[PDB]
């Protein structure tokens, strides 16, 4: 079951929940909860995969998630040993360390009647929030460092590193059915445009957006590590970025209540 | 009390967006707002966040303790702001106002934050604030009015109710911006229902200004008055930049009080008027475009600047000013159960007893504060002044 | 429970009308005028009926304890999936009258 | 120069969010006092609450390990211990913030 706030939700309902793009494209969508499979590609095991539905108050659907997933473990009923429904809750830098129902919901985590087996945190810690800056935005080292009061691992990984990310995303889910408490990845990334449309983010950050405007994408970038170290052939690279073009020409085109009476 | 300020003030004000101090450039997105707050103070077009800036520079400049604090409020949410500047090449930050205010000699301060994502913690630092010093100007801004129900416990226990319970008295201000422009039910809505249901025994100020004018005069008469209660103001969006909405600088230097009430601008003979409509915020330029368009010398737009308490005294002059008015509309952007509607379908028949029966233009009442649907709120748009008209 | 007023406005009272998305939820909130003071005599009645519009959601005051147990019983066994705001007594809890 | 002495009780240092949303501000350029001391009466109880349904934290005032800040747990029997840990606590905020 997925927590998230607007960013990158399109982006999951196709590539993470599943749903055809004909589905997507009929802010209404953003908001809105929906249903999907996931079969993996080297073995034979499939999970269900849920989003919630949430408003703009960032962080307000912490609580509703972790409840959600509660009533389906209960209705499953497989005892202390089961806890087989997943909460996979994305947040936001400011919005994690800021907003205080953030810890006030991870204190239920252990309790008696709230108990989910433990909840995969990931904070997409881009190092801004709007215009304001981590300086302003918490007292804490690192965005989620929460964690550290309850007793909780944390796994700070590079966003420009995709091999070092899944990696970190297998670790923390083993972790979670070992242990069944909550586990943080504070993955470490950027915002490559403003917050809106009409906002140039040099106005307020020049410093910060001279490292950002014009780098390698992560996809560039590491088809281009991947044949430095030759880890992939030459051949084998021109096949990588046909596959890139390949997905974006299919995508682009892909056009064609009652009272109880009585 | 007069509010207004003196001519040479105005121009100071202006010049200080252009005392630059020595080896510093605006960001090419940031110059243009700064060269036309320099040119405004003599020509005109003054916008919403300047007619802002000049009220709270102008108390720094007497001696007081300006503190401006919100999320993203250095710049503003709607990049309107620019309190603090940033140059691109050096990031050297620059506090104009601020400045101007240390070289007057009276210790004046205009200290401007960005918050942290919060606003429980966020509202009731700026509510301690207003307690701890009586004698400062404390404003506490939303990004959007729509997220102040997160600080509900500080507004229901503190700011609403701490005068009558506790005898301990505050000036917080609560900028809350709201407006009904298609942004959703999360961007659309401060709930002035709300704020009006913990009202009674004059417990707090809460005004809609029109105009940056009447927003610079109702922040100058809460700080320089004695009248120590909060001031809660619902601060425009799309308004920030209608052309319709600008000041010019005699309504700083001449006039000399706030209005609670403005009469219509547009009227060629009071007495053929035959309907009046009261309006609050910025639907009254919509509305007053519409009467441009069709020539309607019947209709009168007058708009309720101050909500509560209520000026019914200004209310009924007004009504005065029309006698052969046969009916009452009261046009509301908000649905039938929001807004200022319920309150003063209740209050404004008793305390007008003449006043014919009064009839609602609004939206439907509704479960949710808006729409999510950006082409169904310009349809409800339509049919709100087509109603209102017809 | 001015303290959870986000999922009140956000979830609980305006869910169905935004996402289709239906909750059969039930607060029980005590209220009643005992003298106890300024935070123990108000579950704030108004501000809930302010929020209520299109039979968003069911609110109720009962008097005695069998109506309660018919409203609860009501709310469950129909298929009107909309939450139930019950104003729960205090001292009515032990009135012989009741 | 002026000191915030912040008193708690435990149920509701754990559970209720304000706590930790507002400690969150102590080192911020607009909001910075010098640090607060926090005293927690743990009276191990809430009402008829005991801390095994009140909190997932091993200790109550374990919120103090997020912001990077100390704890000193002291036995509420031993008042020499108990006026020790406030002279310490108090001179800990003076040099460090
Ligand atoms: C139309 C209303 C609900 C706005 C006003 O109701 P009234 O007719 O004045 O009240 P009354 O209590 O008689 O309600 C009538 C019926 O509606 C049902 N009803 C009314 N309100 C509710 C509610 N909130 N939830 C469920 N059922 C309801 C009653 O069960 C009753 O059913 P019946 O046909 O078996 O008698
Ligand atoms: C409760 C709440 N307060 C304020 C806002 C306004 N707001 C929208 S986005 C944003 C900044 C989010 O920062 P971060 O959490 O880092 O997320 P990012 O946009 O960087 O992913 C803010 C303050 C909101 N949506 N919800
Ligand atoms: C915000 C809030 N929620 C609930 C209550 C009701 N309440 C009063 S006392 C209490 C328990 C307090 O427990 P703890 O914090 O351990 O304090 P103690 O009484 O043990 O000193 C509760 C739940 C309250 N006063 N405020
Ligand atoms: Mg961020
Ligand atoms: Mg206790």
């Amino acid at each position: 079951v997925i927590g998230m706030p607007h960013r990158g939700r399109l982006n999951v309902l196709f590539n993470i929940v599943g749903k055809p793009l004909a589905s997507i494209f009929n802010d209404v969508k953003y908001h809105l909860g929906s249903e999907g499979q996931h079969l993996q590609m080297f073995g034979d095991g499939e999970i269900k995969v849920s989003l919630t539905a949430n408003p703009s108050h960032l962080e307000a659907v912490n609580p509703v998630m972790e409840g959600i997933v509660r009533a389906k473990q209960d209705y499953l009923d497989k005892g202390v040993d089961g806890k087989t429904v997943v909460p996979l809750l994305l947040h936001g830098d400011a919005a994690f360390a800021g907003l205080g129902i953030v810890p006030e919901t991870i204190n239920l985590a252990k309790l008696r009647g709230y108990d989910v087996g433990g909840t995969i945190h990931i904070v997409v810690n881009n190092q801004i929030g709007f215009t304001t800056t981590p300086d302003s935005s918490r007292s804490m080292h690192y965005a989620t460092d929460y964690a550290k009061a309850f007793g909780c691992p944390v796994f700070h990984v590079n966003g420009d590193d995709p091999e070092a990310v899944v990696w970190v995303g297998q670790l923390a889910t083993e972790y979670r059915r070992r242990f069944g408490k909550d586990v943080f990845i504070d993955l470490v990334c950027y915002r490559l445009r403003g917050h809106n449309e009409a906002d140039d983010p040099s106005m307020t950050q020049p410093k910060m957006y001279e490292l950002i405007t014009g780098r390698e994408t992560v996809r560039a970038q590491y088809t281009e590590d991947l044949l430095g170290r030759g880890d992939l052939s030459n051949e084998d690279a021109e096949a990588v970025v046909r596959d890139f073009h390949d997905q974006m020409e299919s995508v682009f085109n892909e056009v064609k209540q009652k009272l109880p009476h009585g | 009390l007069e509010t207004n300020i003196s001519r040479e003030e105005l121009l100071e004000l202006g010049q200080a967006f252009a005392n630059t101090p020595e080896g510093f450039n605006y960001h090419p997105r940031v110059a243009p707002v700064a060269k036309k707050r320099v040119s405004s103070v003599t020509e005109g077009g003054i916008d919403w966040a300047w007619g802002e800036l000049l009220a709270f520079g102008s108390l720094a400049n007497s001696g007081r303790l300006v503190r401006l604090a919100g999320e993203d409020s250095r710049r503003g949410t709607f990049t309107q702001r620019h309190a603090v500047a940033i140059d691109p090449a050096t990031a050297e930050e620059f506090n104009p106002l601020h400045e101007l205010a240390q070289s007057k000699g009276n210790n004046g301060k205009f200290l401007v934050y960005n918050s942290a994502l919060t606003e429980y913690a966020g509202m009731g630092f700026e509510y301690g604030y207003s307690v701890g010093n009586e004698d400062s100007i404390v404003a506490w801004e939303a990004q959007f009015g729509d997220f102040a129900n997160g600080a509900q416990t500080i507004i229901d226990e503190y700011v609403s109710s701490g005068e009558a319970k506790w005898g301990q008295t505050s000036k917080l201000i609560l900028l809350l911006p709201h407006g009904y422009e298609g942004q959703g039910p999360d961007h659309s809505s401060a709930r002035i229902e709300r704020f009006l249901q913990l009202c009674a025994e004059g417990s707090m100020t809460v005004a809609q200004p029109s105009t940056p004018a009447n927003h610079f005069h109702l922040l100058r008469r809460h700080a320089l008055s004695d009248l120590k209660r909060p001031l809660v103001i619902f601060t425009p969006k799309s308004m920030l930049r209608n052309k319709a909405a600008a000041s010019a600088p005699e309504d700083f230097t001449e006039v000399t009080k706030f209005q609670s009430v403005i009469n219509d601008p547009n009227v060629a003979d009071a007495a053929k008027v035959k309907k009046v409509m009261l309006v609050s915020g910025k639907l009254y330029y919509e509305l007053a475009k519409r009467k441009e368009k069709d020539g309607r010398d019947d209709i009168a737009i007058v708009r309720i600047e101050m909500l509560h308490p209520i000026p019914f005294n200004r209310i009924s002059e007004a009504l005065a000013g029309y006698p052969n008015a046969e009916e009452v509309l009261f046009v509301q952007d908000e649905p039938a159960n929001q807004g200022p509607w319920p309150f003063y379908q209740e209050h404004l028949p008793e305390l007008i007893p003449n006043m014919p029966k009064m009839r609602r233009v609004s939206r439907r009442a509704q479960s949710s504060t808006a729409t999510g649907v950006a082409k169904v709120h310009q349809l409800e748009e339509k049919q709100l002044i087509d109603e209102a008209f017809e």
